[PDB]
RNA sequence: CAGCUUUACAGAUCAAUGGCGGAGGGAGGUCAACAUCAAGAACUGUGGGCGCCUAUAGAACUUAUAACGAACAUGGUUCUUGCCUUUUACCAGAACCAUCCGGGUGUUGUCUCCAUAGAAACAGGUAAAGCUGUAUUUUUU
């Protein structure tokens, strides 16, 4: 995985982002929009859930992820 | 319309039997009479009694139950 | 120096505005852009010639369109011009049951004023008749006694560490603003403050007067002349070369 | 800032889904900006009733499904 | 080619929002607003519409340089040669615009810029019928004329959200040169007048129903919008609504951090004047007058807006307009206001009921749509239809009923309470009336207006089209009543063609006129003389022009403008005179009663009693139309010959139509 | 103001999906939202973590207990973004 | 008084990546040459789908009481008129047409008058300009 040395979250808009959540699920998708309270809009979102063995996958689409439930956000890939 | 604050006030005025349910805790309940009122749901409640839920009674004195951990009010 | 402060230096020069300035394109003298006060001064100066009615509704049945309609219908608006009729008056009704004096009623006299106003209605068999305008009224009051924002001619109605926007302005109406306002409502020549240059030939200072309704208590000859001028104008307008 | 628009649900029986997989029932009487419900008391989910009139706190509410359409 | 015009091809003005999104939105109801903008003559509704269109779109071909600059108005929706050349909006040529609110989210809006002039009030009526909200635009100067009042009344009658637009502030700012305080006072007065004419709902600039517009200079604003733009930086989020509320109603600032209802001695003017009107005035004066650099600096500072280097060299009025645009951003405030006004969608049902009858809702069972007005939008006939429920697909086989055959149908239904499909048509092509272009679409969904091509030929004026799949469904259905074109027509122009040879052509033209101009009765009399009963002079003239140029191109004779007279009686009938190969009396009704009429037997009787305090027997006997018909002899209650009098009453109708 | 909130508001009308902290997914016509994500829906299904579906008419949901909201792909196209 | 983006700055290792790059004028002439300015409200290409749709885009000028002119002449042709009786020279209207006096826009080319730099961002400072900010139930206590 490769990515530019970014300064802020707003500066890396429309990059393919992995997003970890408190329940255990991993939402991968392109960051369309952000919030003051870390709510993320994701372009072509895919939920990856790991039950207690192997990654179970679910395609979503346009999604509004709330900030409360997010643990952290990793850059999966660049735009396009 | 009857607001929650108004209801609380009414209850206070009455001094009738009240049964409070605790937040994030199913097995335990409280039963007393509302004495106090605050800007939040926090209220002081004399003659309180702890109750284990039927999935009877236990000894308990005078208490102020904090607003954050309330679930139910009734009076 | 007091009234005509800005214009005096250049007004009477061969090239009306100097070469090598920011007010005209340059020595080619093809375009001009003016500041406000100079423009205002010019307007003030031109009071004799530019004497135009700022009210657009004034020209009711003195429109080019109206004139054209009149010409078509062989119907003189009494003030305005008259022409040879487009169509020869083929008086061949033959006493038919339509438009008879047995049939119709004469409460209204159906003046030829009304013909050019609703051509397609009041006139029967209209031909090559253009459509006229049908307008709003112009409440526009200009102060002649050197005063600022006053309800003069009309009547009154019956009944956190910050300030409003444009605070520290200290004055609603700037000293030049009355003039600006006046300019605003005035017609084409002065309305603007930038333009392409027309030839001295291509300016018309007489035109405006003859377009207007003639000033009353003039002699017959003058009226006739005015009419002639109008006719000349109208014909030119009509046939676009 | 904005009031919860529950004027459609006024004087209707609502299944209030609350914290810890619990449930409450009753007709809706009132509300406020914090989503503290005021409702006439009914049974807790076989089934058994407590109280006459009840006032539920906002934080505890998971959902409130309308029984009456 | 054509002289009376539309776009005629798919090089349409491209739009800042994408049209696909709009189409999608139109699928779902609750996210469609039929606005139908209305007012008096030259209030500037059309100007407003044009502005809106401009805001929506990228680069429009019709909009020249001059119009762009500001100079000439882009009168967009008066696309007809006549409506151009004449200066009047004459026909309903509205728009379908995805318009955003203060809440960034966006909704599709079927505007309809009606005529202002009082002889095309049929058009206005049609618009009202179509539209669920109605923007009542008013000339600030002219104020609330009688016309405005009438419009308001009409709106009230046919249940609609009245979101006002007080238009032409420029006139008071600059033309009149009213002081800011004076202007404010004037505005207040206008508002008061509006309120008075209205029954109950109190309109003010707070609550976002009044909208302050100057559509030549190119800005509309509700105070809320203004606040959002320019009193967010200073004032925190808690008290913004509060601040807005404070602004208008005779409160002051007190040179101090909180406002006070009393008058204060140090400061002069109210909050509205201080926080809005004064600012506007300043903007105006500076634009006209101030040194340009200074103005630019101010803009940079206060409004946070930059003038382009090109825009500095502009001419005065244009410059001013530009400045206004920069300040008052692309008109979303108006949209927001509209939305606020039409946040109740419970009115919709009421409106529907008014249109037709107290209805039992049956959405899934069938599609139905009020065909409102026929139109010659793009030369070819379209039909302006509001799909009320269901979805109207392209190439669908659809039953239609002209409102002529509505009452009869209803009666039949009642009586009933076999498949009798009387006429029907196929939908050729559906399109959105987008001012000068018809953007074409395949579907057409509930609560939106559209142009449909196939319908026109069935009906004459105002149809109801529907596509049922059952007997029960049919029973459930109702049929829109004929549009009460508020202005009744009494301007009688008689025709004859000058060449009898082309009488068919003339007839065709007449038919077309009837279809298009709804406020047009066309009596074909016995003498071979066609008669047009138009609304007024100007309207009549327009109609003639349309006929004698566009829908015929024929030499046509025309009478002096007469009126429809109507026979009556002053005193009561004295002689009891029968007729043979019946004896009926005559007496005038009560003036008040007549007026009431102009604006179940027991119930009827009661009503009569309430009205005139007549005898009960008379009431019982009564059964009227168009006026009054009783059956009050002695032996009729015993007799069965006089009983069953519907047929008899039919005869009377003829008499009423054609008097002595 | 919150752009996700705005998006949600825009989605009003559409068949949105909606999961909670409890993990109980809903899918239906969005009716109304607020600054805090106080959603309402119509004609809505309700599936638990187990998988057993349960249909229901009118549901209101509180933003705190909401996990994430799936909007249809149409609102990706336009127009509140830019 | 925080944050990021740009200039004005040293001395850098200078990779990394961007952006200003085959980096080199500006103002104008009563100076040219060409193009083009009345048409389905009307523009031009580009591929793709196959003379037409769908995306790309571009677009200087002129236009709605419709025009390059907020300006107005003269011809020619027919037809009708008028003074008239021969014609020119005329009257005044119509329909086509032309001529002319002008106008833009764009592209070059020139003529004149003023002028002259071939490389700067990164770690972050110093200074100044653009926007955002001011723990008790729904986000982060
Ligand atoms: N002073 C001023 N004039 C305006 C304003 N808006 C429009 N006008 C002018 O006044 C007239 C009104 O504009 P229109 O759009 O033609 O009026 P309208 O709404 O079409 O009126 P209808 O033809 O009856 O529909 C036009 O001549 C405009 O130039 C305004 O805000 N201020």
């Amino acid at each position: 995985i490769q990515v530019a040395h970014s300064s802020r979250l707003a500066n890396l808009i429309d990059y393919k982002l992995r997003v970890l959540t408190q329940d255990g699920r991993v939402y991968i998708g392109q960051l369309m929009a952000f919030d003051k309270h870390m709510n993320l809009v994701l372009n072509e979102c895919i939920e990856e859930r790991v039950p207690k063995i192997k990654v179970e996958k679910r395609v979503l689409g346009l999604t509004i992820l709330r900030g409360e439930q997010i643990l952290s956000t990793v850059v999966e890939d660049k735009p396009l | 319309m009857v607001p929650p604050i108004n209801c609380i006030f009414n209850f206070l005025q009455q001094q009738t039997p009240v049964t409070i349910w605790l937040f994030e805790q199913i097995g335990i309940r409280i039963k007393g009479k509302i004495v106090g009122f605050d800007e939040f749901m926090n209220v002081v409640i004399d003659e309180a009694v702890e109750i284990p839920v039927n999935s009877k009674g236990t000894p308990l004195g005078k208490i102020l139950l904090k607003g954050d951990n309330i679930t139910l009010i009734t009076s | 120096s007091q009234d005509d402060e800005y214009v005096k230096d250049w007004l009477y020069d061969s090239r009306p505005l100097e070469e090598d300035s920011k007010k005209v394109n340059g020595t080619s003298y093809k375009k001009w852009s003016f500041d406000l006060p100079e423009m205002s001064n010019l307007y003030r100066l031109s009071t004799p010639l530019r004497d135009e009615v700022t009210d657009k509704n004034y020209y009711y049945l003195f429109d080019k369109k109206s004139f054209f309609n009149g010409k078509a219908l062989n119907n003189a608006i009494p003030g305005g011009p008259k022409f040879e009729p487009l169509y020869p008056r083929e008086e061949e009704e033959d006493y038919n049951e339509f438009n008879s004096i047995d049939r119709v009623i004469f409460r209204v006299p159906i003046r030829s004023e009304y013909k050019v106003a609703f051509p397609h209605l009041y006139n029967s068999r209209p031909r090559s008749v253009r459509i006229p305008w049908y307008n709003n009224p112009v409440s526009c009051i200009i102060q002649n006694d050197e005063e600022y924002d006053t309800p003069a001619l009309f009547f009154d109605p019956s009944l956190e560490d910050f300030a409003p926007l444009l605070a520290e302005e200290e004055e609603l109406i700037l000293p030049n603003t009355k003039d600006a306002m006046s300019l605003y409502h005035s017609p084409f020549p002065f309305n603007r403050t930038k333009g392409k240059m027309v030839r001295a030939q291509d300016v018309a200072l007489a035109k405006k007067w003859f377009l207007q309704h003639p000033d009353e208590e003039y002699p017959v000859k003058v009226k006739v002349s005015y009419q002639k001028l109008l006719k000349n104008y109208v014909l030119n307008e009509l046939h676009p070369t | 800032v904005s009031t919860p628009e529950l004027k459609k649900y006024m004087d209707k029986k609502i299944l209030l889904n609350i914290n810890g997989s619990r449930k409450v029932a009753g007709i809706l009487r009132g509300y406020d900006i914090f989503l503290n419900v005021v409702l006439d008391d009914a049974m807790e989910i076989n089934n058994h009733q407590l109280g006459l009139q009840t006032v539920i706190r906002g934080n505890s509410i998971i959902s409130l499904e309308a029984l009456d359409a | 080619e054509h002289t009376i015009f539309t776009q005629l091809k798919k090089n349409i003005p491209k739009t800042r929002y994408n049209r696909d999104y709009m189409l999608s939105m139109a699928n779902i109801p609750e996210r469609i607003i039929n606005v139908g903008v209305i007012g008096p003559l030259h209030s500037g509704k059309t100007s407003l519409m044009d502005l809106l269109v401009i805001d929506s779109h990228k680069r429009i071909p019709d909009m020249s340089k001059n119009v762009e600059l500001g100079w000439k108005p882009l009168r967009y929706l008066d696309n007809l040669k006549q409506e151009i050349d004449r200066g009047l909006s004459i026909k309903l040529n509205g728009s379908t615009l995805l318009c955003t609110d203060l809440e960034s989210k966006s909704r599709m809006i079927n505007f309809l810029d009606a005529p202002g002039h009082v002889n095309f009030m049929d058009e206005t009526a049609v618009a009202l019928a179509a539209s669920d909200l109605v923007l009542i635009v008013i000339d600030v100067v002219e104020g609330v004329t009688f016309v405005v009042e009438q419009l308001i009344k009409q709106s009230i009658k046919n249940n609609v959200a009245m979101c006002f637009v007080i238009n032409k502030l420029d006139r008071l700012i600059l033309d009149l040169k009213l002081p800011p305080m004076d202007a404010y006072l004037k505005l207040n007065h206008i508002i008061a007048n509006i309120n008075s004419f209205t029954k109950g709902n109190v309109f003010s600039p707070i609550d976002n129903n009044i909208i302050f517009a100057s559509t030549k200079l190119g800005f509309t604003f509700t105070i809320k919008e203004f606040v959002s733009y320019y009193y967010a930086h200073s004032i925190p989020s808690s008290k913004i609504d509060d601040f807005t509320t404070r602004l208008w109603g005779s409160v002051y600032y007190h040179k101090g951090n909180f406002r006070t209802k009393p008058f204060e001695n140090v400061e002069k003017y109210p909050t509205f004047v201080e926080f809005i009107l004064i600012p506007l005035y300043k903007i105006f004066s500076y634009a006209l007058s101030m040194e340009k650099d200074k103005l630019k600096n101010l803009l940079r500072s206060n409004f946070r807006v930059n003038l382009s280097q090109e825009a500095l060299q502009y001419d005065p009025q244009p410059f001013l307009k530009h400045v206004l645009q920069l300040i008052f951003r692309q008109q979303t405030g108006l949209v927001d206001a509209i939305t606020r006004c039409y946040q109740p969608f419970e009115l919709f049902d009421n409106k529907t009921a008014h249109l037709s009858i107290p209805g039992k809702s049956t959405p899934e069972g069938t599609l139905w749509a009020h065909v409102l007005k026929t139109v010659d939008y793009g030369g070819a006939e379209w039909s302006l239809v509001r799909i009320y429920s269901g979805l109207l697909k392209r190439g669908d086989t659809v039953r239609i009923l002209d409102t002529s055959q509505s009452e009869s149908r209803q009666k039949r239904q009642l009586h009933d309470i076999e498949d009798d499909e009387t006429p029907s048509c196929e939908v050729e092509e559906i399109g959105l009336l987008g001012g000068r272009y018809v953007y074409p679409v395949h579907e057409a969904h509930k609560g939106q207006i559209v142009l449909i091509k196939g319908i026109s030929s069935a009906y004459i004026k105002s149809a109801t089209l529907y596509s049922v799949k059952s007997k029960e469904d049919m029973k459930q259905l109702k049929f829109f009543k004929p549009l009460d074109y508020i202005t009744e027509a009494v301007f009688k122009i008689v025709l004859q063609p000058l060449l009898p040879r082309e009488l068919p052509k003339l007839l065709d033209a007449l038919n077309k006129i009837s279809k298009y101009y709804p406020g047009v009765i066309i009596k074909v009399e016995e003498s071979g003389e066609h008669v047009i009963l138009g609304n007024g002079e100007l309207y009549m003239d327009c109609l003639l022009y349309d006929l004698r140029a566009s829908y015929a191109k024929i030499e046509i004779k025309i009478s002096d403008p007469l009126t429809v007279f109507s026979e009556s009686c002053s005193n009561e009938s004295f002689a009891s005179i029968p007729v043979s190969n019946i004896s009926v009396a005559a007496e005038p009704m009560d003036s008040k009663m007549i007026q009431d009429l102009s604006r179940p037997r027991k119930l009827s009787k009661i009503l009569r009693t309430e009205y005139g305090w007549d005898s009960l027997a008379s009431r019982n006997v009564w059964s009227f139309y168009n006026l009054i018909n009783d059956t009050l002899p002695d032996e009729i209650s015993p007799e069965l010959l006089s009983k069953y009098k519907e047929q008899i009453i039919q005869g009377f109708y003829w008499a009423v139509k054609e008097g002595p | 103001n919150g752009i996700p909130v705005k998006l949600l508001n825009e989605a009003q009308g559409h068949i949105v999906s909606l999961e909670l902290t409890t993990g109980a997914t809903y899918r239906g016509k969005l009716v109304e939202s607020e600054d805090s994500m106080n959603v309402q829906l119509r004609d809505v299904i309700a599936t638990e973590p187990q998988g057993a579906v349960t249909h229901m008419d009118q549901i209101f949901v509180r933003g705190s207990q909401i996990k994430f909201i799936v909007v249809p792909d149409l609102l990706k196209n336009a127009p509140l973004f830019k």
